[PDB]
């Protein structure tokens, strides 16, 4: 069966994702402007993984 | 399509067009941040080396440009070139 | 349709991988991010950030597995072998298995996948001879498969109790077992008036 | 002596249980599958055996007739260990080889190749019909009635003439019922 | 001088500081295909950047014109250019027509800077002084050759550049003569590019067994032509092998057990992957010594094997299937009677990689297979473009082969090497019987017009292999003096002769008072001068200038000028 | 008789191999390898981010090596050659040979971010600057080891006649202060297997290693395999060595009560509350060139009676009382040293204040377990003494509650008086 869509969870998660992507873009702009990128790579992969999970769930339902 | 018309009945063709419209409607708006048409394979690899299967000339990127030159290899993040790979230009 | 058929009623090994990486793990950082009281910061969301900004060289700590693997791809991290991944532990589990043919051993729910990942990208860290570890894991796999067949012999509509079966094995056997149970239940119910 | 045979058997068991390339015990898995389809027989590449340890391959080449049965026994033991839970039967397994080395033309074959593992090719001209070969026998002693049996191999034996618990010159006889046999064809090559 | 050995790490750090940005890739690596050591160097650099996680691109190239057009299409975003094994002698700034002002940015202050950076690893020897000195956008990772040999050349160049009249003449003519003397000298590779990159990694402390193996492979490939360079570098590679060697000794062989050990690498062909008889039968040195090309040489080969006491039948058996007794006592067998036959030089200790139970491989055999893969991995202008596309595909195939996982590709390369080697041997014996070699008194011209193997010879490396075998036989032939060797191969589809100018060489084992001197190669300069003087269509575009093309009808007139040329 | 031999912290002999670790520490490890006469020195840094690995060949065959973030101090005892190699590489590897009289052999070498120190078999202490400019030469009791952390230099002065002695001093850029001078070092020398002797041949003193603590307290690990820390080292009056670990007992503990032998803790460096060291589970107490992953073990006050544990077992079980006592002592000493460092040297990390607060809490709660233990014994007087040591008055509320649950009205009254007194 289709499970009750946990509205609040996805709402908060999407808000966090939006702001996270925006601030990542801000760090990218700063780079264009220490400077170790390892945390930047961790951000990029974390966002990719989270977006992947959300997409999987959405497509499944 | 999110990323043989003769075989399709005209009703089938219209329905498929409507379905494509519906999908683009979904990925547009709320939830746009995630690309529903995106691959359902998990992004295990942050970075992937790729060889251009078919030369198509330079292509643009958010912060760069990729010169697609037959038998030229690129080491770039998977996400950026996943669409090109799906388009068959890029190998591995 | 939004979901390929092969994904309709199960998880492919890649999804199993991902869910495994969601876990944390002991590691020995080769970097000291911890800024002295005398700068780029991680600031993650889905996992802890406190530890990450407090990395100190050669100081054990926990991080989600996928971050650990990302660093291990670099020379900047070392993955600490889980205790259960030890010749002594594997031998003990093997002996338990032979001792209790009916029951499975209490391996980590993610033992197979975790072992494979570490073997592929963590050969250096493993203290014990890696070949012996691979062999013992293979033997455990064989024994568990045999016990799986023995249990299958008793497939019944009522219910099943896999107990300590590992997640990877569960995903492997999901389709067959589920379908057989479904057909058996259909038959028995049809028998019911 | 028997100790050396046991040592060779152990070496072959180790080869099967240990020979790994990349991250797969190719031979362990192959044996497990072949058992899974009841095909109680294993195929081995000579190059792989050499890679594991040249010594076993060379010993095999020296005395194939005796080495091979030991290898098949090792295969049987490994099959029992991997397919049947210990402290919780299978037939003798057929061993299949693939040298893939330089061939020897049919005509060239001569005394030099006697008892040597040969590698060649041709076209099969005819095929016989399968016959019985007694892997195992059930044996009764004609006068004292002493039970016994023999396990014979298709390499390189006859019904013992002695009583082993005068009773007779050949008091032993075959009990076809309890005995076990296999198939054996005969092919001709040009 | 421009970038000396000591400052390789600093140049690398500068490259990072410029092109390091996860946002986009600003580093492009131009690599001239058809060079084993170049491929190894490029792979090493690729792995290094992978560690540094700096996005970059690989650009295989075959000809100078290809490099020119590729630079034309370049994007300003790219600021780092890595040129591997090409451009060292040419005036890249002139050839690429780079204007410093076009790229000049942030010059300031006694300082200079440009938007792009052209790094050159082309270690031939006759460094373009303008590149060394005149250019700044040009960056050359020099092995110190400039600071050790060209100091007078540097002085003369800076004086001539300073000059901007009896005294004027009395100085300018001497400086011009000095520069010309530094010119007009044939090309001769100085050192392994792989060796330079390995040294740089040592500076960056990235050295690992894999990198050492790659450097070993590059140097071993270089050996055949510039044996002296290989001899000079061998102690260093052995030192590194010992340095990275694990403590455990005689550890039980396991699939995971991987070793790179030095032990006798007999100077033969595919010994481990071909019958001893075959290995001897195709070992260039062996044939040169015994003249196996003639049937009497084959008779002597049978005699030698009989002397070994080895059953010939056994000698033709697969090496992996040798009897253990022979497979192990071959050391003593070679120790005996090798001098009797004068083949004692074959004995050579060398690097031999191995892994798990899959088997073993000598660096020599590995590089041989790599060359075979490079060569046979698979409107006239379109035909040439397609041929060079096949060559580039072979380049990438070899790149893939470098990975250990793709052992299947390595085996395929081994079989291809066997086939090519036997074909080369057959062609060489046919040539010698035909006496196609003509003593022109300026060179031993040998033009090729026979159909079979001609298609294969269209590949420059295949022609180089055939010519190398011929040169081995000739040099071993004491009657023949070190005359320059000329090879041409007509391509029916293009109706052009693949002219190749092959330098002579003193006997492999030869190491007396002479042989020490390097016989530079003036083939390229002679070809270029004749081409400029004449108009016969030719192709100097190929990075190896010694190899050029010419019309089937432009050949003989060009040959006539060549013998007429005094440059040779 | 005793033999004076060159030593470096946690060094390892060549043994049967041609490669040995010149020395190892938190910063990294340097291992050399014989190579056709010429020795190949490889300098490995633990923190890849901080520094970069580099390897150079040593013709002099330097056997003495000192590692510190600033640089390395390679020296050869028999020759007197000493070479410094700044890690920054901004400055050349200044090198010089010291005057070695007949038999004068460099015992060890100490590196200070500003000064340089060299010790000799004859006890000829020598001081050079970062650039090698000499400072002065001094004769002292022969120094076998020359640990030097930051500006704190700890030396082990031993003699056949003066016996075991140590001098603690922090030279610093200025105001050179000698905390202690050749005071007797309370450590037990090895008893006089082949590998053990060879290490003793390679380390006559038998010092497994020598280093300062994470915060910078001197740390020693002798052949006894006991890690001794100089409690109150900053104050000589109360300075005292406390055994914070007895590796043998801990190994026998984690072994499930098994008397393992091959296990050999190779002291590398002492993190706060935890020892970074390699467990060499082989005949050679020293590790091998393929250095394994360092192991971490928490410090333990050695107050476990092995007989008690054996009786419990007959996975080792520890009585909650003896355990609680051990944690009490460990927390007490840790808090002592933590407060001393915090007040004397501030904190390199702000967390230390909260760490000390939690440690005081654990101290009080250990007093509380033992208070309950005494109450169960009806030793209301002993329990009263325990509550007396209690640091937190809220923990004292917990204690009076325990006494109520222990049915000790006299006890409860006593702890109530204690409440009032602390309120006073
Ligand atoms: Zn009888």
């Amino acid at each position: 069966e289709l499970l009750p869509y946990p509205h609040q969870l996805m709402k908060r998660l999407l808000n966090r994702i939006s702001m996270q992507s925006q601030l990542i873009e801000n760090i990218s702009m700063g780079f264009l402007d220490n400077e170790s990128k390892l945390p930047l790579l961790c951000m990029e992969t974390e966002l990719e993984r989270l977006k992947f999970v959300i997409r999987s769930y959405i497509r499944c339902r | 399509n999110g990323l043989d018309t003769n075989n399709l009945s005209h009703q089938e063709q219209e329905y498929l067009k409507e379905y494509c419209d519906l999908i683009t409607d979904l990925k547009s708006g709320d939830l746009v941040d995630i690309d529903l048409s995106g691959s359902l394979v998990p992004p295990s690899d942050v970075f992937i080396d790729v060889r251009v299967l078919k030369d198509a000339g330079e292509i643009q990127t958010e912060y760069g440009v990729f010169n697609l030159i037959k038998d030229s290899q690129f080491f770039v993040r998977q996400s950026d070139v996943e669409r090109l790979i799906q388009q068959g230009y890029l190998q591995k | 349709m939004s979901l390929p058929a092969h994904l309709q009623q199960t998880f492919s090994p890649e999804e199993i991988q991902f869910i495994v990486e969601n876990e944390p793990i002991k590691i020995f950082p080769r970097i000291t991010t911890r800024q002295k009281i005398r700068h780029t910061r991680w600031q993650l969301i889905t996992t802890d950030d406190k530890a990450l900004n407090n990395m100190v060289a050669m100081r054990s700590t926990e991080v989600v597995l996928w971050i650990a693997l990302l660093l291990k791809q670099q020379s900047k991290c070392s993955i600490v072998a889980p205790q259960w991944l030890t010749t002594k532990e594997l031998d003990r589990k093997i002996q338990y298995e032979k001792t209790h043919p009916d029951r499975f051993s209490e391996l980590p729910w993610n033992w197979l996948v975790l072992a494979r990942i570490l073997f592929n990208k963590a050969k250096d860290d493993f203290h014990d001879p890696i070949h012996e570890l691979r062999g013992k894991i293979q033997d455990l796999r064989e024994i568990r498969q045999i016990k799986v067949l023995k249990g299958l012999k008793y497939l019944n509509e009522s219910h099943l109790q896999l107990d300590n079966l590992s997640l990877l094995e569960i995903n492997e056997l999901r389709p067959f077992i589920t379908e057989i149970m479904d057909k058996l239940r259909e038959i028995h119910t049809a028998s019911l008036t | 002596n028997d100790d050396d045979n046991t040592e060779i058997i152990k070496s072959f068991k180790n080869f099967i249980l240990e020979f790994r390339l990349d991250s797969q015990f190719i031979y362990r898995d192959q044996l497990r599958n072949n058992i899974l389809v009841k095909n109680y027989s294993l195929t081995v590449n000579m190059e792989h055996l050499i890679g594991y340890n040249e010594d076993i391959y060379k010993k095999l080449s020296d005395e194939p007739s005796d080495i091979i049965p030991l290898f098949e026994t090792a295969i049987t033991q490994v099959a029992k260990r991997i397919s049947i839970l210990s402290r919780a039967s299978l037939p003798t397994f057929q061993l299949i080889l693939n040298s893939n080395a330089n061939q020897i033309p049919l005509r060239d074959l001569d005394s030099e190749h006697v008892s040597k593992i040969v590698r060649l090719s041709g076209i099969i001209i005819s095929t016989s019909v399968l016959s019985s070969r007694a892997t195992y026998l059930s044996i009764m002693c004609r006068n004292c009635r002493h039970t016994t049996s023999i396990t014979i191999n298709n390499f390189n034996v006859s019904l013992p003439r002695s009583c082993l618990s005068n009773c007779g010159p050949d008091p032993y006889i075959i009990i076809h019922e309890s005995s076990k046999f296999i198939d054996q064809q005969f092919l001709k090559l040009q | 001088m421009y970038y000396g050995i000591s400052q390789f790490s600093e140049a690398y750090n500068k490259i990072l500081r410029n092109s390091s940005s996860h946002s986009s890739c600003q580093l492009v690596i131009f690599v001239s295909c058809l060079n084993i050591d170049a491929l190894c160097a490029t792979k090493m650099l690729s792995l290094l950047f992978k560690k540094q996680l700096v996005q970059s691109q690989i650009v295989p190239i075959f000809g100078y014109s290809e490099l020119r057009r590729h630079y034309s299409q370049l994007d300003d975003n790219i600021n780092s250019l890595l040129l591997v094994g090409f451009g060292g002698v040419i005036d890249l700034e002139a050839f690429l027509e780079i204007d410093p002002q076009e790229y000049v940015i942030d010059t300031d202050s006694g300082e200079q800077s440009f938007r792009r950076d052209i790094y050159v690893l082309d270690a031939h020897r006759p460094w373009n002084l303008d590149n060394i000195f005149g250019s700044q956008i040009i960056q050359c990772f020099d092995d110190g050759t400039v600071d050790d040999t060209l100091g007078e050349q540097k002085e003369a160049y800076y004086k001539l550049l300073e000059l901007d009249r009896k005294q004027r003449k009395k100085q300018i003519h001497e400086y011009e003569g000095v520069l010309e003397e530094y010119y007009s000298q044939g090309t001769t590779v100085v050192n392994s590019i792989s060796a330079q990159i390995y040294s740089l990694l040592s500076a960056i402390g990235e050295t690992n067994l894999s990198n050492l193996w790659l450097n070993i492979l590059g140097t071993t490939s270089l050996d055949i032509a510039y044996a002296q360079v290989y001899n000079r570098l061998y102690p260093l590679l052995q030192d590194e092998v010992k340095r990275l060697t694990p403590s455990s000794r005689n550890s039980v062989k396991t699939p995971d057990t991987l070793t790179l050990n030095i032990q006798p690498d007999y100077y033969l062909f595919l010994l481990r992957h071909s019958s001893l008889y075959d290995s001897f039968y195709y070992s260039n040195y062996v044939n040169a010594k015994l003249s196996l090309w003639n049937e009497n040489g084959k008779k002597r080969l049978h005699k030698m094997f009989a002397r070994m006491g080895i059953p010939l039948s056994t000698a033709q058996e697969t090496w992996l299937y040798m009897d253990h007794s022979i497979k192990r006592e071959l050391g003593i067998i070679f120790d005996k009677n090798l001098d009797r036959y004068g083949l004692q030089d074959i004995i050579r200790d060398g690097f031999v990689r191995t892994l798990g139970y899959r088997g073993s491989i000598s660096a020599s055999e590995f590089v041989e297979a790599l060359t075979a893969l490079l060569e046979v991995g698979n409107n006239s202008a379109q035909k040439l473009t397609n041929l060079r596309k096949r060559w580039v595909s072979n380049f990438w195939l070899s790149w893939d082969a470098l990975d250990d996982r793709k052992v299947e590709l390595l085996n395929r390369g081994i079989q291809l090497a066997q086939d090519l080697q036997r074909a080369i041997f057959n062609t060489g014996v046919a040539i010698l019987e035909k006496k196609l070699i003509k003593h022109l008194r300026i060179y031993r011209l040998c033009v090729l017009q026979d159909g079979p193997d001609l298609d294969l010879y269209r590949n420059p490396l295949t022609l180089l292999r055939l010519g190398n075998w011929l040169i081995e036989c000739c040099a071993e032939s004491e009657d023949k003096q070190l005359l320059p060797m000329v090879l041409a191969s007509i391509d029916e589809n293009t109706d052009t002769y693949l002219v190749a100018g092959l330098t002579p060489r003193y006997p492999r084992g030869l190491d007396t008072i002479h042989t020490k001197k390097p016989i530079l190669n003036n083939f390229s300069m002679a070809f270029q001068q004749i081409t400029a003087e004449t108009d016969a269509k030719v192709r100097i575009d190929n990075f190896e200038s010694s190899i050029i093309e010419i019309r089937r009808e432009d050949l003989s007139p060009f040959l006539e000028k060549l013998t007429l040329s005094g440059l040779l | 008789k005793f033999r004076y031999m060159p030593f470096s912290p946690a060094g390892t002999p060549f043994g049967f191999t041609d490669r040995r670790y010149l020395t190892m520490n938190e910063v990294g490890y340097v291992s050399t390898v014989k190579n056709s006469e010429q020795y190949s020195i490889t300098v490995s840094f633990f923190d890849v981010g901080r520094f970069r690995e580099y390897h150079f060949e040593d013709l002099f065959g330097y056997d003495l090596c000192f590692l510190n973030e600033k640089g390395t101090l390679f020296g050869q005892s028999k020759t007197g050659q000493i070479q410094y190699r700044p890690h920054d590489s901004i400055h050349s590897n200044w090198t010089k040979i010291i005057p070695l009289q007949a038999g004068e052999r460099i015992t060890s070498v100490a590196a200070t971010p500003v000064r340089v120190i060299v010790g000799t078999s004859l006890g000829y202490f020598r001081s050079f600057n970062q650039f090698g400019v000499p400072f002065a030469v001094e004769k002292t009791s022969p120094i076998v080891a020359l640990t030097a952390q930051n500006y704190r230099v700890f030396s082990v002065h031993y003699s056949q006649f003066h016996g075991l002695s140590y001098s603690l001093s922090e030279l610093g850029t200025s105001s050179k202060r000698y905390y202690k001078r050749e005071c007797p070092l309370p450590m037990s020398l090895p008893n006089i297997k082949d590998a053990n002797l060879d290490y003793y041949n390679f380390n006559p003193m038998g010092i497994k290693s020598l280093f300062f603590s994470s915060y910078g307290d001197p740390c020693i690990f002798g052949s006894d395999n006991t890690l001794l820390l100089l409690s109150k080292w900053r104050s000589p009056e109360e300075s005292k060595w406390l055994p914070i670990l007895d590796s043998n007992m801990e190994i026998w503990k984690m072994s499930g009560g098994k008397e393992t032998t091959d296990i050999h803790v190779w002291p590398l460096a002492l993190a706060y509350d935890t020892l970074n060291c390699i467990l060499v589970k082989g005949k050679h107490i020293w590790p091998e060139f393929p250095l394994p992953l360092p192991s971490e073990m928490e410090i333990r006050m050695p107050v476990f009676v092995k007989s008690k544990l054996l009786e419990e077992n007959k996975e080792i079980q520890i009585p909650v009382s003896m355990a609680a006592e051990e944690e009490y002592l460990r927390s007490k000493v840790l808090s002592e040293l933590l407060t001393d460092t915090l007040e004397n040297d501030g904190e390199m990390y702000g967390n230390e204040n909260e760490v000390l607060a939690a440690l005081n809490g654990a101290y009080d709660k250990a007093l509380l377990r033992l208070f309950a233990s005494a109450c169960s014994d009806q030793n209301v007087e002993k329990a009263l003494s325990l509550a007396h040591e209690l640091k937190q008055d809220r923990a004292l509320t917990a204690a009076v509650k325990i006494s109520e649950r222990a049915e000790l009205p006299s006890l409860v009254k006593k702890i109530n008086n204690i409440r009032e007194a602390r309120y006073e």
